[PDB]
């Protein structure tokens, strides 16, 4: 009844930020995709509401075509913690395959 | 507030005692050649609790011993055991076994020869 | 160990497997029947007594197939009857295995006509299916329940006919004779006929099954049949001790049983087996041929209660194992449907009502709290009784719970109501609760546990030994591991059962001990039956007679070896064993090459942690209960003469 | 023997939520250094996101303290926002009250904190830039209604002094750092520039005369000043998506000191690097300013820290190693942690690096 | 194409995916930070060594969801098939079976 | 009597060794979570307004 819907390891359905392109120059190219991998969605205001409510969990991979660093709102005071907007928070999944043998 | 914790624990112990007493009255048993039916169930419940409580406090105290142990216990840990052991030995003489167990007369049976001479009373 | 999985097999394959196993079992029954032939039909002496036939001799003599009569005459007749029934079982088992092969291979072609019948569509027995079924179960186990009830009704009817005519027990209402078993055989026909008709016309529904459920239905029915076995064990214990069964179970004590492995007439070292053989040396007991298995009276051995205990504990162990296996296989099905996502799509209480993790946690917490309470109560009672009887801390037996008999409203269940029966009941409840902790963990926490849903982990493989030392250790968290822990926990309830039925005083660990007031229980508690010694001294008293038997001693040593071998796999040693086996491989390689030019190219295999746990639990259970068999097969050794006060 | 019994607790939140329940009790038998005792105080700090679009958070601070025989109270309530990455704007009100005196105030000050070097050669080389040298300017416009007579008298005195004393701008410095403050300031690396009084005005309000003072000063930090170096880390207005609270207090007599603290606030956790989190770098101004009081008595510590990580998080490094682990709660008790507590209580600025990650 | 990866943030270092990797490929390896019980050990796929055989991910063996698959167009798959999302409620009947 | 006490206590200790030596740490951890949750729920329900404490479990080492 909530742990048995979707993946049982994510209490909040997880959405990886797979593709984003600077060519369109609007950053609407940010194409969120759930871990299920069946809906190439976009960062709409409803997605913003879901993210702030905690229903969803947007995440970023390190090994990818770069999404947008400092072009999609970024906080670099600490280690980078990308944000769609300062109130939003895209927690970056770290992926150390190249640094280690 | 931990007052309710102790209240619940003591209430549970008291209820265990009362239930033991009530069922002892319910369970039809010949009390004993001498002992009563008012005190014996309470003696059994005392043993029951004292056992559970002693085990619980031993577990808890040893857990907090492992938690609080440090180098500062250098003299606190060993000497304490010393004293307790000392106390234990003294408790053997003054409380548990008060004497050397000589005969009623006091002949101090102390060799196997006199034990053989004794066990074969005429 | 997964070759005959439910998924790998279809319904017809299962039908054929069960049929072939029924045939194999009929062959086993014929083997036991022949093993029971004390005197051959040709006149010569026959087989000795085996537990395999001493377990069924009461029932066989109940049916007149065997006889407790002791003259060579009519024992030859009983042997001929047993041979005939064993031959009948042999041939019928051959036919059953033929049918099983046909169903397993799906070649359901009549050898005469060649018509290939369809498992999906088939008229049953010809016109009877038309009269009753009107056409088979097109599909579905639900539509099969009624037909199976009708089949069992026909089985009941056939047994009624067989006992009425073949075994000569007419149907009579009175329940003090085998005759009622004929009467009821007809009764339960109509019932299991009528109900079948009902379940044929009005099928039942539990939609979890019926769909992809050979494992699910198997799990439910295995748990059900395990409880059936437990109930049968209780019923067997009660009834076989009733007077009506005395002609068949209590008369064992009047017989003398020559059992394989029992004490054999010994011979001096200077013994020559020629002619009379007397001149060379002296045999142990004269009047019996050398090396002959000496008689053992059933009165001393208590063979009545020995056979009753063996049957009862067989059914209890089988039932507990079946309950555990049903919960395990149901957990496998639960995990499968959780992985594929059908769990939330099931619309039945047996799955939906425990869908919430909160209710699962509350259920398991209630079970754990009750287990803690009952275990603490019983263990405090037992240890206090031991403190008193051993007079530890200055105590004495007067402070023990001798007053704590079962209440007068519950003393009907117990012949001699004492603290022993109280501890038995509460220990059984506590062991049931303990094993239920693991069973409930299998039932609910099969794919995810509250710790694991918080820790962000999911149980997928249903056999994964662990997820590593993450979070301090994830050992033994699969449903298979919980099944193993459930078995190792039910070991204790099952022991309590054995020790209760073998006459032990389980209310204290040291009853009958020659120390302090341990022998005063009979006076203070006013017991009628002198219970066999207590939990720790029961080992000693029973081993007085286990040690007197070469066969039981061999079992003791072998089961003990098997038991302690289990730690090599259950202990957290797998990595050490793997490293050592790499060293073993290298040692074999270079040592062989130096000693012999031939190269090895072979590695010593090391069990995985999953297989390690599997084998370890198998060995633990095997040793423990192969030794419980010694406890139950030494003899009852519980006399009805209470021991006076020690002073 | 002068024992010091303390118990600290830091419950964290998962994800990127830097929120933390910080509880802390302390009891020290050493006398406090206040020349007036007993000294009791209770401080509340409640901040709520008022207008997140413009980054405004309404922060209210209430101080209530009895010193000797006089009760004192300072309440403030200000909407503070990040105008830029280097400039912060505050519009607020408040009041002070000491015994038979009290006066309210309204202020519209602005704080511009800017470092001296923003070199990338340092940011890419040092992963933990503790010291950051900088200057923090304050342009403070504050208005006070002169309802009471003493307010008017002090306004007149200030008007006379500013318009006559050519060294007011620097002597005010040692005025408004009363007592040991002017010492501790210099002991924290903080410098204060000579203020500029842009104007004194008796711009009367609707209910009496109002003294309006606009003045600009600047405090400079050699890196040890957390109010400068950790500027962006002081103000988690971005993190503030719900009310944040702090309730602290201390009771001090010649017998000793007692301290209570209970807060729920962000900024406790910061990303060290590569998905690794860290309990924030310890501010150094509190430590160095405590060293001015903590070096006066020889004490033995009985301290116990309890870091309760979120469900599924593990500590990958702890400089003083943790004493025990309860699968989400890590306990520091005795050993090197006690040495570090004795080190910071006496003014130490040693590193206590807790790195944790999922 | 498939380009299977591991999220080092979520790996618990169980190694259930390592055993599936072909023996010679052995792309998946163990990286140790320290104090194994504290979770330092983790899993990494050397993308150079990986041959996109899908043995690691198709096994459905990752308990944490770290083992992911990036499709050729690009989409992160934490599992071969996640269960559908559901709006759940406890059906308690009114009169007969589970009242209230 | 005293030797009997030693017998019983030594066997108790020895078999309690199996709770930790067996590959069961994960089971005990998963169950201690249930113990914690049961303590909180029960201490809130019939004991009133009391919830805290975690049941510790020994690591594999
Ligand atoms: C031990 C505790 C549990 C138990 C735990 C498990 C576990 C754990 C597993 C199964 C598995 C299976 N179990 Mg089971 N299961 C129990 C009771 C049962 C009973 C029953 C007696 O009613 C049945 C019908 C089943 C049925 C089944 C199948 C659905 C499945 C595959 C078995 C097979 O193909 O194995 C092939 C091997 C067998 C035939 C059994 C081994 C016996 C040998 C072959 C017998 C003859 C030789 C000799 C007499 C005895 C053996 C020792 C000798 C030294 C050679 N279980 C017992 C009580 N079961 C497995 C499965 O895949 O699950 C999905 C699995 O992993
Ligand atoms: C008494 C009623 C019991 C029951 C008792 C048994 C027993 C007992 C056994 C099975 C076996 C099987 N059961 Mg069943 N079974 C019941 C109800 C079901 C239902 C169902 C309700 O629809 C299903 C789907 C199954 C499913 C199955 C299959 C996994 C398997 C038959 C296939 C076959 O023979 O393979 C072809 C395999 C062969 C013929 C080789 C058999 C080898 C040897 C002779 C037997 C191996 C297992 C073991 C030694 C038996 C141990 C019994 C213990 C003494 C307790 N059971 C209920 C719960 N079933 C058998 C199996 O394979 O177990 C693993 C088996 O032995
Ligand atoms: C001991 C024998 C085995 C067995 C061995 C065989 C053999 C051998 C053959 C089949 C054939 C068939 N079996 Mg069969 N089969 C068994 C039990 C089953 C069961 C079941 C009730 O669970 C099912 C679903 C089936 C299914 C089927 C049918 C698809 C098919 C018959 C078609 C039909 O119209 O026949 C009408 C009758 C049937 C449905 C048979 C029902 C089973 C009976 C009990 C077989 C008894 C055989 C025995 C030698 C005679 C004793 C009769 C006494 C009255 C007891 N069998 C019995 C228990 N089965 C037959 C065939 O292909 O027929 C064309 C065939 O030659
Ligand atoms: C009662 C008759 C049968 C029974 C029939 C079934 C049926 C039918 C099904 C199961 C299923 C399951 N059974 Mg069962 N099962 C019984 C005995 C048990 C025992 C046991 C040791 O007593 C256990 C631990 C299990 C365990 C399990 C699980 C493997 C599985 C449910 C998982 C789940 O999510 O549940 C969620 C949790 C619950 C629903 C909890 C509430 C329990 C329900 C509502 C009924 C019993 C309680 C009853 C109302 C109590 C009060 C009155 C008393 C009767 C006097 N069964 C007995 C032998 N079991 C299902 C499965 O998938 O099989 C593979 C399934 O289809
Ligand atoms: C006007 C003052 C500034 C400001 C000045 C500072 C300074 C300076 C420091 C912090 C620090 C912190 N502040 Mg700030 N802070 C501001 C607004 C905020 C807001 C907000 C959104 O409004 C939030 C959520 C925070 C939260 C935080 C944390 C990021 C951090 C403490 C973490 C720790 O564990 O604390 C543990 C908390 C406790 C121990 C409780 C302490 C309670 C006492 C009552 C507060 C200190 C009082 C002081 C000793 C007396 C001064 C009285 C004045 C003379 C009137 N501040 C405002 C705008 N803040 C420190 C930090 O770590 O920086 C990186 C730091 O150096
Ligand atoms: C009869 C009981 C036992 C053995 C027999 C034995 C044998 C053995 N063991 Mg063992 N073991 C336990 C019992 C027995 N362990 C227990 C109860 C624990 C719980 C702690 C335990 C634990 C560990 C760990 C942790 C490690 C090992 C190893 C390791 C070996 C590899 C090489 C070696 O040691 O050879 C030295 C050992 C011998 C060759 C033993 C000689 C044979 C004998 C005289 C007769 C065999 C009788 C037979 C078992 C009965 C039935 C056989 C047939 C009829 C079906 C190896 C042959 C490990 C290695 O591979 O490293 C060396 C390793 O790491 N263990
Ligand atoms: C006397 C011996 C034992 C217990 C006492 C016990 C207690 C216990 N165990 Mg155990 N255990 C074995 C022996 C004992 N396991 C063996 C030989 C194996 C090898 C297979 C083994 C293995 C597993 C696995 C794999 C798991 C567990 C658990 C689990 C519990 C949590 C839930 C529960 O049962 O609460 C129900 C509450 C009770 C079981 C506690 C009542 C106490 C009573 C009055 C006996 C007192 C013992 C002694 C006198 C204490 C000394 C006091 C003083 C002198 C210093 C839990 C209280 C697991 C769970 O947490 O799952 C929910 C789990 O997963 N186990
Ligand atoms: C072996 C002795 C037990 C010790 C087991 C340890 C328990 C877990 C302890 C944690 C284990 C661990 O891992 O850590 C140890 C940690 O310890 C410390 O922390 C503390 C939390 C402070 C320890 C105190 C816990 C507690 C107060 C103590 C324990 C709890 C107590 C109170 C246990 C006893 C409870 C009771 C008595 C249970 C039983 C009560 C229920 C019963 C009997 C039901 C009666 C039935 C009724 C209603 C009627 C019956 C009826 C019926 C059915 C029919 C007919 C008729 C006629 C009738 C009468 C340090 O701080 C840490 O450093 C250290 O680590
Ligand atoms: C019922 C359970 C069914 C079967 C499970 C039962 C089963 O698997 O046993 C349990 C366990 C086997 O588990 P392992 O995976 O560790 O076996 C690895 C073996 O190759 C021994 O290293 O046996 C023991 O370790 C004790 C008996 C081993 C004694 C055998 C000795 C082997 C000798 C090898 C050569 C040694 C010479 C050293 C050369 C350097
Ligand atoms: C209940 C009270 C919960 C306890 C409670 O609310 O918390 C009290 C105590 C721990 O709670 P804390 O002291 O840490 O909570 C601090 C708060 O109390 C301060 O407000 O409970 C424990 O965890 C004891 C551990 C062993 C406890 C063993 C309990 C086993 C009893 C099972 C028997 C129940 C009888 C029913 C079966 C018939
Ligand atoms: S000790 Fe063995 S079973 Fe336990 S987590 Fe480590 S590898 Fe797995
Ligand atoms: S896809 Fe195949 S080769 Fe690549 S990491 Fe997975 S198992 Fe190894
Ligand atoms: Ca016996």
């Amino acid at each position: 009844s909530g742990p048995w819907s979707g993946n049982a390891v994510h209490k909040a359905e997880k959405y990886f930020i797979t593709s984003a392109k600077r060519d369109r120059d609007g950053k609407l190219q940010i194409e969120l995709v759930p871990a299920s991998g069946r809906r190439k969605l976009s960062p709409t205001p409803e997605m913003i509401r879901r993210l702030i409510d905690g229903e969803i969990e947007i995440y970023i991979l390190t090994t990818q075509p770069d999404i947008a660093i400092d072009m999609n709102k970024e906080i670099i005071d600490m280690e980078n913690r990308y944000v769609i907007d300062f109130d939003k928070r895209g927690v970056k999944w770290t992926m150390r395959e190249i640094p280690v043998f | 507030s931990n007052g309710k914790l102790i209240a619940l624990a003591v209430g549970g112990a008291v209820l265990m005692g009362a239930l033991f007493f009530s069922v002892s009255f319910l369970t039809g048993y010949i009390p004993a050649p001498n002992h009563s039916a008012i005190l014996t169930p309470l003696r059994s419940f005392m043993g029951w609790f004292l056992l559970i409580f002693c085990a619980s406090i031993i577990i808890m105290g040893l857990g907090k011993m492992s938690s609080a142990i440090s180098d500062k216990w250098f003299l606190s840990f060993p000497l304490s055991i010393f004293v307790i052991v000392m106390v234990m030995f003294l408790s053997l003489r003054v409380y548990w076994e008060k004497g050397r167990t000589t005969t009623v007369d006091g002949k101090y049976i102390r060799t196997t020869a006199e034990l053989k001479e004794f066990l074969n009373k005429p | 160990y997964q070759i005959f999985d439910t998924e790998k097999l279809d319904d017809e394959q299962v039908v054929g497997g069960h049929l072939a196993l029924l045939g194999v079992l009929g062959f086993i029954m014929g083997i036991y029947y022949i093993s029971g032939i004390q005197v051959f039909p040709w006149g010569a002496p026959g087989f000795h007594d085996n537990w395999f036939y001493l377990t069924i001799k009461p029932r066989m003599v109940s049916l007149g197939i065997d006889t407790y009569s002791t003259k060579t005459a009519d024992l030859e007749a009983a042997g001929a009857r047993l041979l005939g029934w064993a031959a009948f079982h042999f041939l019928v088992g051959s036919v059953l295995i033929f049918g099983g092969w046909r169903h397993w291979t799906h070649n359901l072609t009549n050898p005469f006509t060649g018509r290939c019948g369809n498992f999906r569509d088939f008229r049953f027995l010809g016109k009877f299916g038309d009269v009753v079924f009107n056409g088979t179960s097109a599909k579905s186990y639900k539509e099969a329940l009624g037909p199976h009830a009708v089949y069992m009704s026909l089985l009941f009817l056939g047994w009624g006919i067989v006992m009425w005519a073949i075994l000569g027990f007419a149907p009579i209402p009175d329940f003090q004779t085998i005759n009622s078993e004929t009467f009821m055989s007809f009764v339960f026909a109509v019932i299991f006929f009528a109900l079948g008709i009902y379940w044929w016309n009005n099928p039942p529904n539990a939609a979890i099954h019926l769909n992809d459920d050979m494992k699910a239905a198997f799990s439910v029915h295995l748990t059900a049949i395990g409880y059936i076995n437990i109930a049968l064990g209780c019923i067997a214990f009660v009834a076989f001790q009733q007077p009506s069964f005395a002609p068949y179970y209590k008369e064992l004590d009047k017989l003398v049983f020559y059992l394989y492995g029992e004490p054999f007439n010994r011979v001096s070292f200077n013994f020559v087996e020629q002619g009379g053989k007397v001149i060379s040396g002296a045999k142990e007991f004269a009047d019996f041929p050398a090396y002959a298995i000496l008689p053992k009276s059933g009165e001393a051995f208590g063979m009545a209660r020995v056979v009753t205990n063996l049957i009862v504990f067989n059914h209890i162990i089988c039932g507990v194992l079946y309950v555990f296996a049903g919960v395990y296989h149901g957990g496998q099905y639960l995990l499968k449907i959780q992985l594929n996502g059908m769990y939330n799509q099931i619309k039945s209480i047996w799955i939906t009502k425990g869908r919430d993790q909160e209710v699962q946690v509350k259920i398991l917490g209630t079970v754990m709290a009750l287990c803690f309470a009952t275990m603490l109560s019983v263990y405090a009672v037992i240890v206090w009784n031991t403190i008193c009887e051993l007079n530890i801390f200055g105590t004495n037996i007067t402070m023990s719970f001798y007053w704590l008999k079962p209440l007068p409203i519950f003393q009907w269940m117990f012949a001699d109501p004492s603290i022993n029966d109280w501890v038995m009941a509460h220990v059984i409840t506590a062991g049931s609760l303990f094993s239920l902790i693991a069973l409930v963990r299998i039932a609910f926490f099969a794919h995810t546990s509250p710790l694991w849903d918080d820790l962000g982990l999911k149980k997928n493989s249903y056999s994964f030994p662990c997820l590593g030392p993450v979070y301090g250790g994830t050992c033994g968290v699969s449903i298979q591991d919980q099944l193993w822990f459930a078995m190792l926990w039910g070991i204790k309830g099952l022991s309590a059962v054995c020790w209760y039925i073998d006459g032990a005083w389980i209310a204290s660990m040291m009853y009958g001990v020659p120390a302090a007031d341990a022998k005063a229980w009979d006076s203070i508690a006013h017991l009628h039956h002198h219970y066999t010694s207590g939990i720790f001294y029961y080992f000693w008293t029973e081993t007085v007679t286990i040690f007197s038997s070469s066969h039981l001693s061999t079992i003791l040593m072998i089961g003990h070896l098997v038991w302690f071998i289990s730690f090599a796999v259950w202990f957290e040693d797998r990595g050490s064993r793997l490293e050592g086996a790499d060293i073993q491989t290298r040692t074999i390689r270079w040592l062989g090459k130096k000693f012999l030019n031939r190269d090895v190219n072979f590695r010593f295999p090391v069990l995985t942690i999953s297989d390690s746990k599997l084998a370890g639990t198998f060995l633990y259970f095997g040793g423990t209960f192969m030794l419980v068999f010694l406890f139950l097969a030494n003899g009852f050794y519980q006399t009805n003469s209470p021991l006076p006060p020690p002073v | 023997v002068t024992t010091a019994h303390s118990d600290y607790e830091i419950v964290l939140e998962g994800g990127s939520s830097s929120w933390g329940k910080v509880k802390a009790r302390a009891k020290v038998n050493a006398p406090p250094a206040s020349p007036l005792l007993p000294a009791d105080c209770d401080v509340k700090l409640n901040v709520k996101p008022l207008d997140p679009a413009k980054g405004f958070v309404r922060i209210s601070a209430v101080f209530e303290s009895i010193v000797d025989s006089t009760k004192n109270k300072l309440t403030i309530e200000a909407d503070i926002a990040n105008e830029t990455k280097e400039r912060r704007i505050s519009v607020g009100e408040g009041m002070v009250s000491v015994g038979d005196f009290s006066h309210t105030f309204s202020f519209e000050g602005s704080v511009v904190n800017l470092f001296y070097y923003r070199s990338d050669a340092v940011r890419r080389n040092v992963p933990n830039p503790i010291y950051m040298q900088g200057r923090q300017f304050h342009d403070i416009l504050m208005k006070v209604p002169l309802d009471n007579n003493d307010l008017i008298d002090t306004w007149e005195g200030t008007v006379k002094a500013i318009g006559s004393t050519g060294a007011f701008n620097d002597w005010i410095r040692d005025f408004w750092f009363i007592g040991p403050a002017f010492t501790a300031l210099n002991e924290g690396g903080q410098r204060i520039s000579r203020i500029e009084v842009n104007g004194l005005n008796t711009e009367s309000g609707p209910k009496g005369p109002v003294g309006v003072s606009r003045w600009r000063f600047s405090h400079g930090g050699s890196g040890m000043v957390d109010s400068i170096s950790r500027w962006a880390e002081l103000f988690p207005s971005d993190k503030l998506n719900r009310p944040a609270q702090v309730e602290a207090g201390f009771r001090s007599d010649s017998q000793g000191i007692e301290v209570k603290v209970d807060g729920e606030f962000p900024g406790v956790s910061v990303d060290a690097g590569g998905g690794l989190r860290r309990i924030l770098n310890h501010p150094l101004i509190p430590l160095v300013h405590h060293g001015m009081v903590g070096k006066f008595n020889n004490f033995n510590v009985d301290a116990q820290l309890k870091v309760v990580l979120p469900k599924g998080y593990k500590i990958r490094y702890a400089a003083p190693q943790y004493r025990s682990q309860n699968l989400e709660e890590y306990r520091w008790s005795g050993g090197a942690y006690a040495r570090w507590v004795e080190h910071v209580c006496k003014g130490g600025v040693g590193q206590f690096e807790i790195l944790y990650a999922q | 194409k498939k380009h299977y990866f591991i999220i080092e943030n979520l790996c618990v270092g169980c190694g259930l995916c390592l055993d599936k990797c072909p023996p010679k490929v052995n792309a998946i390896g163990y990286k140790f930070y320290g104090d194994v019980q504290e979770g330092g050990f983790r899993c990494y796929i050397d993308q150079a060594a990986c041959i996109s055989c899908s043995a690691c991910f198709s096994g459905d063996e990752c308990p944490s969801g770290a083992l992911i698959e990036v499709l050729p167009d690009g989409e992160v798959l934490d599992f071969s098939y996640t269960p559908p999302e559901r709006l759940d409620f406890d059906l308690r009947f009114l009169h007969r079976f589970h009242r209230e």
